[PDB]
RNA sequence: GCGGUAGUAGCAUGCUAGGGAGCAG
RNA sequence: AGCUGCUCCCUAGCAUGCUACUACCG
């Protein structure tokens, strides 16, 4: 029990860690792309007014 | 015998393209048309005419050191 | 094309061409010899006059008080009518003609012979200048109704110039059939997105509110809000996918390589994309040759290759859209063919699904323009929650998003 | 001598996930 | 740099299933 159970504690803790790592990176890339397209939208109108 | 010249024309156009020959639209159009016309040929005496015309393009510029690759 | 004797006789009797045209073997074809359109369009005015005289005949029948069925085979190619052998007589002012087989059978010939081309001429004179329409006018709703009342006057079905007011899908087909014809009179710069200036955070944008279509008429968005404070992800997506601000802010373009109407040039120099030749796998070729393959006079020989192309290959191939003409279909028959075709699809089931039930195989495929400057489809399927996608979907049920 | 759980090793199936490649419209 | 459909191959994880043998109880 207490030497094979905690052999799964680390398993599930590490997979939770990697899933939240990837969620953090996927939430940063969203911010990067929205900044990029906002920059495009605002630089495109500075040619027509 | 015609399959030989068709594969050879494929290799020749690939070499020409590696030598940055598509930087001049006139030359690239000429070579592209000669190549596609060789691949559709159906008598091995026209293919050799267009092959000598196509190889003249490589023999023109001096980028490939011919005397070396001709060590036989 | 084996026996088209009466067509030849008709084409030369009214000086559409001359007998030496029919020795150009392939004269009938459409994609080779695309000049047959110019010789068909020379029958346009005989057909226009036929339509006008059938309206006159319908009016005379209505007033005089006669009831009968008009058929095509009772009208010579001048326009005059005859054969009154099955008409019956009722009280005047209350006669009624029946034009259903006439008009619906005739319909496909009105766009082959371009019969209404004399209506974009100064009076309707083929000898006068064109009508100079206004450049900012995009809603020709009364001219459609006037054309309908001039040519198809006794066609008893309701015609909605804008199919937004239609009653089902068969009514949509019926009214778009007429829009297809009438839209060949108006200027081709009045179709497309309908931009309009909005303000967000005290800055003006130009964005499409809804599009005018050749088949569907005018369509206006329902949730268009002037004066906004900030844009969410979804609104950034729907304002970066529109062609409004891309085409409003680029150089004007005149491309004489194509006949397709060219809008704008998004940057200062045109790009010519080529195609390379394949690679030779010499080991397999040698191996095949060493076992008796490719000997001269054999059954199997090499005919599939990698063909290379030069710069004028993308546009010279896009120009094949010149083969799409404005066809107007026979509607009383299409409205039966559609029922049988639908009966062929009776053992399935469909409907809407939520964003958490879609299946996307291969999320590494490009995302179109302009989204392919920032990532593939994975980036836009990860950056939107299951509520941004659902907001988007439920948004396109009330608005029109044109794309590129 | 057998029933119950807990094991390891081995086996098959099925399903998800990931990657590579081929054909068809 | 597209939308689909089918097929082969490799890897991973999980549960299920299956079987053998070992430890505890009944
Ligand atoms: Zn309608
Ligand atoms: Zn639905």
């Amino acid at each position: 029990r207490d030497a094979a159970m905690q052999r799964k504690l680390e398993k599930m803790a590490d997979q939770a860690m990697t899933q939240m790592y990837k969620q953090a990176r996927s939430e940063d890339k969203r911010a990067k792309v929205t900044s990029a397209m906002q920059t495009m939208l605002f630089t495109m109108l500075r040619k027509l007014d | 015998k015609m399959s030989d010249v068709k594969c050879t024309s494929v290799v020749l156009l690939s070499v020409l393209q590696q030598l940055r020959v598509e930087s001049s639209s006139k030359l690239w159009a000429q070579c592209v048309q000669l190549h596609n016309d060789i691949l559709l040929a159906k008598d091995t005496t026209e293919a050799f005419e267009k092959m000598v015309s196509l190889l003249s393009v490589l023999l023109s510029m001096q980028g490939a050191v011919d005397i070396n690759k001709l060590c036989e | 094309e084996g026996n088209c004797d009466t067509l030849k006789e008709i084409l030369v009797t009214y000086n559409c061409c001359d007998d030496d045209y029919f020795n150009k073997k392939d004269w009938y074809d459409f994609v080779e010899n695309p000049d047959i359109l110019r010789v068909y369009a020379n029958l346009g005015e005989r057909v226009r006059q036929a339509l006008l005289k059938t309206v006159q005949f319908c009016d005379a029948m209505r007033n005089a008080g006669i009831v009968g069925v008009l058929t095509l085979d009772n009208q010579d190619l001048n326009g005059n009518w005859y054969d009154f052998g099955d008409f019956i007589q009722t009280t005047p002012g209350s006669g009624v003609p029946v034009v259903d087989s006439y008009y619906s059978l005739l319909m496909p010939i009105l766009t082959l012979t371009r019969a209404l081309t004399a209506e974009s001429h100064v009076d309707t004179d083929l000898t006068k200048p064109y009508i100079k329409w206004d450049l900012l006018k995009y809603d020709f709703t009364e001219e459609r109704l006037k054309l309908f009342d001039r040519y198809f006057k006794y066609w008893d079905q309701t015609y909605h110039p804008n199919c937004v007011n239609c009653l089902d899908d068969r009514c949509i087909l019926h009214c778009a059939n007429f829009n297809v014809l009438f839209s060949t009179v108006f200027p081709p710069t009045s179709f497309g997105p309908l931009v309009r200036k909005i303000f967000v955070d005290g800055v003006p944008f130009v964005v499409s509110t809804g599009y005018h279509f050749r088949e569907l008429g005018v369509v206006h968005n329902q949730d268009v809000n002037l004066h906004s404070s900030r844009l969410s992800f979804k609104e950034l997506l729907v304002y970066a996918a529109d062609p409004a601000m891309h085409a409003a802010s680029g150089n004007l373009l005149l491309d004489k390589r194509t006949t397709c109407f060219s809008v704008a040039a998004l940057t200062n120099n045109v790009a010519f994309q080529t195609v390379k030749p394949g690679n030779f796998n010499k080991d397999f070729y040698d191996f095949a040759v060493s076992k008796g393959f490719f000997k001269e006079g054999s059954s199997v020989e090499l005919k599939h290759f990698f063909f290379a192309q030069d710069g004028n290959a993308a546009i010279s191939d896009y120009d094949y859209y010149r083969y799409n003409l404005p066809t107007m279909c026979d509607i009383r028959q299409l409205l039966f063919v559609v029922e049988v075709v639908d009966k062929y699809f009776d053992c399935y089931d469909g409907g809407c699904i939520n964003a958490n039930q879609v299946i996307v195989n291969n999320l590494d495929k490009s995302a179109g323009f302009p989204f392919n400057k920032w990532g593939k489809a994975r980036l836009y399927y990860d950056s939107m929650s299951y509520e941004d996608q659902d907001a988007l979907f439920a948004y396109t049920k009330r608005n029109v998003i044109p794309t590129i």
